[PDB]
């Protein structure tokens, strides 16, 4: 098990198996308490050094019943983003990126007239998923987020 | 206006980021940059932040209670770690 | 209780080292340590100070205009020296500890 | 002539009479505003390096025109010191930085029995000013302040 430590002392366990990544740990902690992976930022204790992505923990200074340091960044700085409909008409939309998916789907059904279930959005090819937050996708000032149309 | 569910440990966390909070006010009011409106805010948070620390301690024992100039130690490592986002403050407010 | 003497640019100062409180409440917030309480005075000095900004916004030239997200900036700035009583590279560019 | 910037951004000009040494800056900072010399925190602008107190400002890179910046620490943090009365029995004394000279004779005067007027301190050799701060003589945890009486 892996001990998680908060700002004003907090505490919970992870546990990972089979093998130990950063990335999954992110997912795992985003599981146990609900902070979203993006806002993550993890560090050794009490070293306070951060984790590295990439790099497993077992060949970091971190390992079993060690404890790691989570604070969270929010991330909610407002930016505009561009949608894209189906005629190829895109518009600007004011979001965050703690708000998820299917509240930018809210905005893009009222703006473009359609029912949001009659369609999905897509950036850079993969497909965006209504109960993730939209800084899972890495947004970016005027990013195009595709329209895509059901049957 | 949207708000983040927390446990029991989040009063005593509170009393201790907003004491703080209470010690940047003072600083601040050093530099003689602190409003009479402003003043008034800092005068009125030390008193209320007595008046909740005095009712907290009670509620603790006495081996786990704390002075307000002891908390206000804890809340500026706090505060650092949050303005640098890094534990490295940092490590005393436990991240 | 002793006051101090401000002077006429404090009004600009005050409501940029608040700007920089409310940023630290907003952080303090996501880390789920600030109580029900806390996030109610979190929210009201956002409401206060976001009508103080467009108050004292009309009164200054274009330039020196600031808007809440980069009078936070600011306050965090101002903080920072604070927390540590050193202008000393505690604003400019990184020095933690 | 030098510009000193508070916190707030606010200017005001100290010209170096001489030797234009930081100690006498931090007495003419007094002068202006009043701020005691062991309250100030000065540093360079805008690289915000702290002067140093044994080098001439104009080796620092602080000539005419030049800007410092001042950040103003009341240390009123309490701590103890000894008093000894003629006789030769130290007591010991609570104060704070910030208290003035007059203030702790007010102190002494209370648990010697003796008036104010009828005595004076001294430490390291030097006497003590009624209207200045304690913080003005470098007084340290269980420092020795000696108590001298008069005709």
């Amino acid at each position: 098990d892996l001990t998680v430590k908060m700002l004003a002392g907090n505490e919970f366990q992870v546990s990972l198996s089979s093998s130990m990544s950063v990335s999954e740990l992110k997912a795992q902690i985003t599981q146990k308490i609900g902070v979203h992976a993006f806002q993550q930022r993890l560090a050794v204790h009490p070293s306070g050094v951060a984790l590295q992505d990439r790099v497993p923990l077992a060949s970091q200074g971190l390992g079993p019943g060690s404890t790691v340091l989570l604070v969270v960044d929010k991330c909610d700085e407002p930016l505009s983003i561009l949608v894209r409909n189906n005629k190829g008409r895109s518009s600007t939309y004011e979001v965050r990126l703690t708000q998820t998916v299917a509240h930018l789907k809210q905005q893009v059904s009222g703006l473009e007239g359609v029912q949001d279930d009659l369609f999905w959005l897509t950036f850079e090819g993969k497909p965006l998923e209504d109960q993730l937050p939209l800084g899972e996708y890495g947004l970016k000032p005027l990013s195009t987020v595709f329209m895509n149309l059901r049957l | 206006t949207t708000q983040i569910e927390v446990g029991p440990g989040a009063t005593n966390a509170t009393i201790n980021f907003e004491a703080g909070i209470l010690e940047c006010y003072e600083r601040f009011s050093w530099q003689r940059a602190l409003d009479y409106p402003g003043q008034d805010r800092l005068h009125r948070l030390k008193r209320k932040l007595e008046s909740r620390i005095k009712t907290h301690n009670k509620s603790e024992p006495e081996n786990k209670r704390m002075s307000l100039e002891e908390r206000k130690a804890i809340g500026v490592k706090m505060m650092k770690v949050l303005l640098f986002m890094d534990p490295s403050a940092g490590i005393e407010g436990f991240e």
